[PDB]
RNA sequence: CAUCGGUUCUGGCGGGGGGAUAAAGGCCCAGGGAAUGUGGCUCCUCCGGGAGUGUUAUAGCCCUGGGUGUAAUACCCUCGCCGGGACCGAGGACCGCGCUCUGCAAGGAUGCUGGCGUAAUGGUCACCAGCGACCCGUCUUGAAACACGGACCAAGGAGUCAA
RNA sequence: AGCGAAUGAACUUUAAAUAUGUAAGAAGCCCUUGUUACUUAACUGAACGUGGGUCGAAUGUAUCGACACUAGUGGGCCAUUUUUGGUAAGCAGAACUGGCGAUGCGGGAUGAACCGAACGCGGGGUUAAGGUGCCGGAGUGGACGCUCAUCAGACACCACAAAAGGCGUUAGUACAUCUUGACAGCAGGACGGUGGCCAUGGAAGUCGGAAUCCGCUAAGGACUGUGUAACAACUCACCUGCCGAAUGUACUAGCCCUGAAAAUGGAUGGCGCUCAAGCGU
RNA sequence: GGGAUAACUGGCUUGUGGCGGCCAAGCGUAGCGACGUCGCUUCGGCUCUUCCUAUCAUACCGAAGCAGAAUUCGGUAAGCGUUGGAUUGUUCACCCACUAAUAGGGAAAGCUGGGGACCGUCGUGAGACAGGUUA
RNA sequence: AACGCGACGAUACUACCCGCACGUUGUAGACGUAUAAGAAUAGGCUCCGGCCUCGUAUCCUAGCAGGCGAUUCCUCCGCCGGCCUCGAAGUGGCCGUCGGUAAUUCGCGUAUUGCAAUUUAGACACGCGCGGGAUCAAAUCCUUUGCAGACGACUUAGAUGUG
């Protein structure tokens, strides 16, 4: 009845996709198939994967589908029956959860390869462990936090104030510029964002961002895949620690 | 409203030299007696049909009793009443023992919840959900759910209200 | 107080009839079916209990037809029989209609008994109490309202006579 | 109603509701032949005569009619229904019927116009309208619901008043999303051509004008807001993971709030009443 | 000269114009149609008591480039107050100031200044009368 | 509050208090006029065993309107005192004396009010009588005062004195 919420309805140029998109998933993936030799299966459990794009563009030989994990499962035929190809319901069993296909016409020996020596560093995000203690220094807070020596930094800009003081920085504006304590850095002690071995969480994971400090690392963890010619899927190191669907 | 029992009407047109044997309709209408029962027969067939009272003759009037008064049914009841607006179809269920109890619980409800008359109501269909599933109002959903049990909290007492003064304070937990 | 008559209010009891010769229901007979699935079995299980399978087993239920069966009961309509109150007693030889006839509850109350026989019943005043209740007349008007007359009492005071 | 009958309110086989005029016997209808100054071509018609045949629906009937004589009366007000005309709204006029006038009594707290019911003096019984929380005689009666009002409501339902405002509450209708994971949330992405073109001191999605395409896509607007001198940065749209079963929108019908009020202190009749002593059956 | 008529208003009144087109949920199965937008523009003074709020001031709040000062718009509020002169030149009657401010009304009322109607006669292209009567 | 209440002082007669004797005295109305937890109602009580819809419960309840004498019983009721306790518009407890007293069972008496007629019966207040104790007062008029005043009213002073 009333007494609800009112939902808004926004001025905007893009809408909700809907069953549409799910059917053009589905059509995209079955015509991949056959056109490739092998299938892989790969994780990214706890990343922030903006760096999947260049990923496609150096395996632009390559076809990569990072959608829903139900979706492309039973795109790939969940049993023996629905699925498309021989040993395709086998592969299924590895999409579990943020998981991805990568259709590839290489030498899998040569896939393991690249995607063991690709190592970027990147955020953190929630739930991470942190691997060392961030404090910034008492005084005028630069736009790092301590991290590029201070003579080589510029002081941070005034209108991240109000957006560091919620993330629960004590600072102020002191003759336009955003300092911890006072301008000579005598009135307060420093700031410590995270300690060392310590779950980090989303409030001390943004904070990080801000101050441009990279504490986690971006990798591509392959799980298994599966030949078209034998239709037999292998296991590699990845797959046997982690849940199955 | 009132007491109800269900009413076969059957009534014809008079015979007349062109059309013998005329057609012999059939209602069924919930009245407090045979004499309301014979005038809705003839108000609803003055509407539908062309048949009218002064050319007209009741067949039979017969009294339908429930099959199993004994036991517990879920009824769903397809009705229009019209308002100041207009005429509205609405669904509604009722889990009575019979069928004049659930049309006596509709006009009720109707009067209390909409302040609709007798005379505003048309009952359309009155049909015994043959099994659950059938059910979907969720104040009878839950009626129909597995292991009902419920206790009675804060239960008045009935005192005779004639008992004007009381040594003790009354207790309501039984 | 007892026995009656007229009127009336209010309890109980015994029968008859009618529905779908009620519908249901209890106990039997023969089928079919399902779950808010009883046992049994399997998996979770924290004393506890869940999830799944399947058709009566260590519970039951639904639907159809038959028997007991012209069953009982409710409702409607009917024929009577007892009980408890209230108000009333008009008339005054016989006659009548009648019946249950040595008579009678049949064209209207008699019988038995007690206290008192005097302010006791009853009546008149004044007052209290409960309920009720505009101040008369005239005039106008469809009607009110307005307006006019009214300090009080006694006596007098107005459709008569003649043609 | 039909036009699988014809034709096309002005069509019809048939036919509503509704009032409404006339008639229903021996105080009657037809025939007949005698006359007549009427009439006809004519004993032919018409009038005047003769004879012939369960008394010709129901219900009521406390009598009907004729003549003569005698007294008081010459208005109207309101309401229903029908109808004519008009206004922003009022309203004005006709026809019938009913109430009041000459009418007491019961009820609506009160009362010209409402409902019940009409009258000698008394006793008993039963009711109508209206009522049964106390004033106050009779129920703090029974069943199912609805409603909380910062002067609710208790029968005025006309006006204020609208296609009106309510993140009040209940019932319902239609459409739509959902174990292919719907609504809400949290953790992340929100990218490339590209500071797109013009203009501007400066203008990079976000002071302005106009176009508004493609790639990668799971998805991401030549961008919804915050922000900068311009960037940067944040945010929204949209997508994914976690979570897990029901949700969203727009209307309809009830009850409740607002939907405008001045001026001595006062009114559902009063107290007062909230699973009512309010509202519907 | 005649006819109908004593006369009006009483949940009245208040802040947002009318007309025409476009749009328009519905009603309906052409017509009515709101909000918006476009087009054209007798009177004055005197008063005392009380009440109202539709608040001028004093109290408290919300908002505004509201720096301070001074304000402006709005909300709750009637507890408390709401002046002294001119009216001697002109007009839509309104200037001088003082003050915190110099708000508007109801009880609708009395003093004080400003500023009749009927016939009769003689005539009517038109009035006259010290002619008569009267609430 | 001139028809709301409290505390205190002095109260002459009348009768102020106490005891009992009655009233042809008044009572919006005796007839067992019997009964103290507090608090919650989506909780509570207890004896700590248990108990709670239910005051249709508990107490009291027999006798010439309630006699006399026993048998038998320490149970209940009442009056007085002593010690204390009760103040919101003021009482009850404990102890002691005395009086009455079916828990059981008898004997004597009831009649005649004549077949019902309020079973005149309680409490408070008021009044009339005795016999015991107790007390010996004020206000107003008047004169005066001016703290007051239309008149009343008011503040004063008049008995030996700071008149």
């Amino acid at each position: 009845p009333k007494s609800k919420r009112a939902r808004v309805y926004h001025l905007i140029q893009v809408n909700k996709k809907g069953r549409e998109a799910k059917e053009r998933l589905f059509s995209n993936i079955r015509e991949t198939i056959p056109k490739y030799q092998h299938c892989f299966v790969f994780s990214v459990d706890n990343m922030r994967n903006n760096y999947l794009k260049d990923v496609r563009h150096e395996l632009n030989d390559c076809r990569i589908f990072f959608g829903k994990t139900k979706l492309m499962a039973r795109a790939l035929g969940t049993t023996p029956e629905e699925e498309q190809a021989d040993g395709l319901h086998r592969l299924t069993r590895y999409l579990t959860g943020t998981v991805g296909l990568l259709f590839t016409n290489r030498d899998p020996a040569d896939i393991e390869s690249y995607f063991s020596n690709l190592s970027q560093v990147d955020f953190a995000r929630a739930g991470t462990v942190a691997p060392r203690t961030v404090t910034v220094p008492t005084g005028i807070v630069y736009s790092t936090g301590g991290e590029v020596p201070p003579e080589h930094d510029v002081p941070v800009s005034h209108t991240l104030e109000p957006e560091l003081r919620r993330l629960g920085m004590p600072v102020r504006m002191i003759k336009g510029k955003v300092c911890l304590g006072d301008e000579k850095g005598e009135a307060s002690e420093g700031y410590t964002i995270c300690k060392e071995g310590e779950v980090l969480d989303s409030r001390q994971t943004r904070l990080l961002k801000l101050f441009s400090i990279c504490l986690s690392e971006f990798k591509v963890s392959l799980l298994g895949y599966w030949n078209s010619a034998s239709g037999e899927v292998t296991e590699l190191e990845a797959g046997k620690t982690r849940p199955k669907r | 409203m009132g007491r109800l029992q269900e009413y076969q009407v059957i009534g014809r047109h008079l015979p007349t030299e062109a059309n013998p044997n005329p057609a012999l309709y059939r209602m069924r209408i919930f009245a407090p007696n045979e004499v309301v029962a014979k005038s809705r027969f003839w108000y609803f067939l003055r509407g539908l049909k062309k048949v009218k009272k002064a050319t007209g003759e009741i067949v039979s009037v017969n009294v339908i009793s429930e099959k199993h008064p004994l036991k517990v049914k879920n009824f769903g009841i397809w009705l229009r009443y019209d308002s100041r607006s207009g005429t509205h179809n609405m669904y509604k269920e009722y889990r009575e023992t019979s069928r004049v109890a659930a049309v006596e619980a509709m006009y009720a409800d109707m009067a209390a919840r909409h302040r609709a008359r007798f005379r505003s109501i048309h009952i359309l269909k009155v049909v015994e959900l043959e099994k659950t599933e059938d059910v979907k109002r969720p104040y009878i959903k839950q009626l129909v759910a597995k292991n009902l049990s419920f206790p009675l909290p804060h239960r008045v007492p009935k005192i005779s209200t004639k008992k004007i003064f009381s040594a003790k304070r009354p207790s309501t937990f039984s």
